[PDB]
């Protein structure tokens, strides 16, 4: 019963699901930002 | 006579390679090879060398083989590389002499009749000076005792041409000592060079110790040179030597003493103007 | 497709540098070559033990130079003394010209290429790797059909502009354009850096000799005399103190003078001369009777 | 069996450089090369050294020295590497092996694989192997087959080179 609630949040699985849950819906990336680059990359070992 | 055998650095760096690529394996003793070089005046000039298929058995002292086709190619693809190599002598890196020596330098005698041999000792990495050269000679000893084969010792000293030295200052380039010395460096000269004298000294003790105890024998000669040696010692006790050393002590000192005051001002002078730079740049922030 | 990664590594062993400096002030005035010898441990490192010179020829630098003759019947004797080690590629000296492959050589890099697809090609001029700094870039050559991938083709690494930058009085001659340079990186290793710190090593009479005496104090007394004059411009320099921008004073009037490199550096050297002798004529005296 | 990637270097091994001492004449060195049951015993003692050439740098992951269930397969295998000379029986003893290896009863059956540190075999140009005794002390020992796993290394033959662009005569 609990217990096996105590086991399912000490192991992990609520913890990134929580924190998956809030990136997923608290994400904003200005991608942007990674455009101007992309587009200033010289094609050199800067594609990494 | 060889008033000396000049080893040069690529030598005693091939060597070292050519111990490591037996003994990697085929752990053995002393690995000999040949030595080339060119002649001078009288010192010897040890500029290259090559390894010879050398095997040997600790049983009868005699059971060897140095390669003859081996060491006559090998010389054959080397005049064509350099011409000015002759082969002049041998190596091996056994520290000490074996009982086969003698009987395998006669050999390297039929390629050159000058021949000396040159230890290298590979493993040790101490006090310096690793190659210790031999020659062969063969006299009456004048003093009314048996003839025999016997190593003569020839006075040995490493040396390196331009092309060699430019390379091997590069090579070490991280261990270097600063050539001016420095008050650092030239005591430490000093702490190693009493630690020398006494080295050098105990190796005396030892064997006086052994002709003294009889284990070896006295040699009548070399004997008395060491007795040379004891004759030279200064006597600093001598008071017009003990007056004289006063002297130039003291007009050393005056001159250390010179040397610190100048120090001294320049150090004051130089808080002084330190002390305004700071006090003047305090006011000035204001 | 592979590729050479920056990262990779021709380790040059040091008895190759030394016999390969050797072989080439051998000949300086003209050009000198010889084969390598070393293992392809694994992609990205190149390792070479030992180099053998092939002899002089009148061809000069190139393929025709490298006599078959000579090079299997040396390689079959070197694999009797314990060195099995495969031909790892070529080197040639370039009096003065620098670090660089001409059309020529290039021609040669491209048939030992053709034995094994990592075959390092080095250069090392004896007339300009005359002092502390070694000139000896190692080569390999851009097939010239990767034009349309990169050249230098490395992959992650971050060793590419480090240990070197691309030379001038090279890049000229082709690079990044058809022959690229590889990172140059020595083995020594102890047992072998001892053996040649003795190529000036002094010895342990030195340290304990006196200097002479007669040239010391001459030695002592024409310092002095130096130091002297020196003291007269610091008084000159010093009671001078003029304030006219001081802070500007002491920059209009560099030039290694007066106030102090000319002083103390003399002290410097007064004192440590006369202490290390001193130190020496003390200890001489104890150990000595 | 074999692991992945690697093949027995049969193909590879140098019948000139191959030589065993102490083989009998009855029983010699090619018997214990094919997969047959065909094998070598030693003559003159239980001691055998077996050693093998390669055409050219070869890479070692698994030998299997298999041995006869008698008891006369091999228990104490040492290794040598790129020896440049044939060894000696009482300097072989002396000198200290690549690889020590006691080999167990679970190896010499006909499906033991002995693993050897791949590591320390990396150009190997000729090994030897010592068999320093056989399981039941017979007076004779025997290699039932004896043969080495690993990969080729690329080695770079310059006896071919050849010129392959450009034209002769032509100087720097
Ligand atoms: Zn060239």
């Amino acid at each position: 019963d609990q217990t096996l609630k105590m086991i399912k949040i000490l192991s992990g699985e609520m913890a990134i699901e929580l924190h998956l849950q809030f990136l997923i819906r608290n994400n904003n990336t200005d991608l942007m930002i990674l455009k101007n680059t992309k587009d200033a990359v010289r094609n050199s070992v800067c594609h990494t | 006579a060889v008033q000396k055998v000049v080893v040069h650095p690529l030598v005693l760096l091939s060597v070292v390679d050519h111990f490591n690529r037996i003994g990697k394996v085929g752990n053995q003793k002393r690995v000999v090879g040949v030595l080339l070089g060119s002649w001078q005046k009288k010192v010897l000039d040890v500029s290259n060398s090559f390894a010879v298929p050398f095997d040997e058995d600790d049983k009868d002292d005699s059971v060897w083989f140095l390669d003859h086709d081996y060491l006559e190619n090998m010389y054959g693809m080397f005049k064509k590389v350099n011409a000015r190599e002759r082969i002049v002598g041998w190596y091996h890196t056994g520290p000490k002499l074996h009982k086969n020596d003698i009987a395998i330098n006669e050999l390297m005698k039929r390629y050159c009749p000058n021949s000396v041999l040159v230890i290298i000792d590979v493993k040790p990495k101490d006090l310096g000076l690793p190659t210790e050269a031999y020659i062969s000679v063969e006299e009456v000893h004048d003093d009314g005792t048996p003839t025999s084969k016997t190593f003569e010792h020839v006075t040995s000293e490493i040396g390196a041409e331009e092309a060699e030295e430019v390379g091997v200052e590069h090579l070490l380039r991280d261990i270097k000592d600063t050539t001016v010395g420095t008050l650092s460096q030239r005591i430490t000269n000093q702490v190693h060079g009493l630690k020398g004298l006494n080295s050098k000294l105990l190796d005396i003790r030892s064997y006086l110790e052994k002709v003294a105890t009889g284990k070896l024998p006295i040699n009548h000669q070399i004997i008395y040179q060491l007795q040379d040696v004891f004759n030279l010692l200064p006597d600093v006790s001598l008071q017009e030597f003990v007056k004289a050393f006063y002297l130039k002590t003291n007009d050393q000192m005056v001159v250390v003493y010179l040397a610190s005051l100048i120090r001294s001002v320049v150090a004051l002078h130089n808080l002084i103007n330190n002390k305004i730079a700071n006090r003047d740049a305090e006011k000035k922030e204001g | 497709a592979p590729a050479v990664d920056t990262a990779e590594q021709v380790y040059i062993s040091s008895l190759a540098l030394l016999k390969m400096l050797k072989h080439g002030r051998a000949g300086v005035p003209m050009e000198v070559m010889g084969l390598m010898l070393g293992e392809f441990v694994d992609d990205y490192t190149v390792r070479v033990i030992d180099v053998f010179a092939m002899p002089q020829s009148g061809t000069g630098v190139s393929v025709e130079a490298v006599d078959p003759v000579f090079q299997a019947k040396m390689l079959d004797m070197l694999k009797q003394t314990g060195r099995p080690e495969m031909v790892v590629g070529w080197y040639h000296s370039h009096p003065g010209f620098g670090c660089w492959l001409s059309g020529v050589d290039i021609n040669t890099q491209q048939s030992f290429e053709a034995l094994s697809e990592r075959a390092v090609a080095v250069v090392v001029d004896p007339i300009q790797s005359v002092k502390g700094k070694v000139v000896i870039d190692a080569f390999r050559l851009i097939n010239a059909n990767m034009m349309v991938l990169g050249h230098e083709p490395r992959q992650t690494t971050s060793n590419l502009g480090h240990l070197n930058k691309p030379s001038i009085q090279a890049l000229i001659h082709g690079l990044n354009r058809h022959y690229y340079s590889i990172t140059i990186n020595y083995r020594k290793n102890e047992l072998e850096q001892k053996m040649l710190l003795n190529l000036h090593k002094k010895s342990w009479m030195e340290g304990l000799t006196l200097q002479d005496y007669s040239e010391h104090c001459k030695h002592n007394e024409s310092v002095v005399k130096e130091m002297l004059e020196l003291a007269k411009n610091y008084n000159k320099a010093v009671e001078e103190e003029d304030k006219m921008t001081p802070e500007q004073l002491a920059i209009k009037n560099v030039g290694k003078q007066d106030p102090k490199r000319h002083l103390e550096e003399h002290v410097d050297v007064l004192m440590t001369s006369n202490i290390v002798q001193c130190l020496a004529a003390m200890l001489d005296t104890v150990v000595f009777k | 069996d074999i692991p992945k990637g690697y093949m027995d270097l049969m193909p590879f091994i140098n019948k000139a450089g191959c030589e065993c001492l102490n083989e009998s004449d009855e029983h010699g060195f090619d018997n214990c090369l094919r997969k047959d049951t065909t094998f070598l015993e030693s003559d003159c003692d239980e001691q055998l050294l077996i050693t093998v050439a390669f055409n050219q740098p070869v890479k070692l992951y698994s030998m299997k020295f298999q041995g006869p269930d008698n008891g006369q397969g091999p228990k104490y295998v040492k290794i040598f590497i790129n020896l440049p000379r044939s060894m000696d029986f009482e300097e072989a003893e002396r000198s200290e092996p690549t690889q020590a290896l006691e080999l167990t009863e679970d190896d010499i059956k006909e499906d033991g694989i002995v693993p050897l540190r791949y590591v320390k075999f990396q150009n190997v140009n000729s090994v030897t192997i010592f068999v320093q005794s056989n399981q039941g002390e017979e007076e004779t020992t025997r290699i039932s087959y004896f043969t080495f796993i690993g990969t080729p290394v690329q080695a770079t033959n310059m006896n071919d080179f050849k010129r392959v662009v450009g034209k002769k005569g032509e100087s720097h």
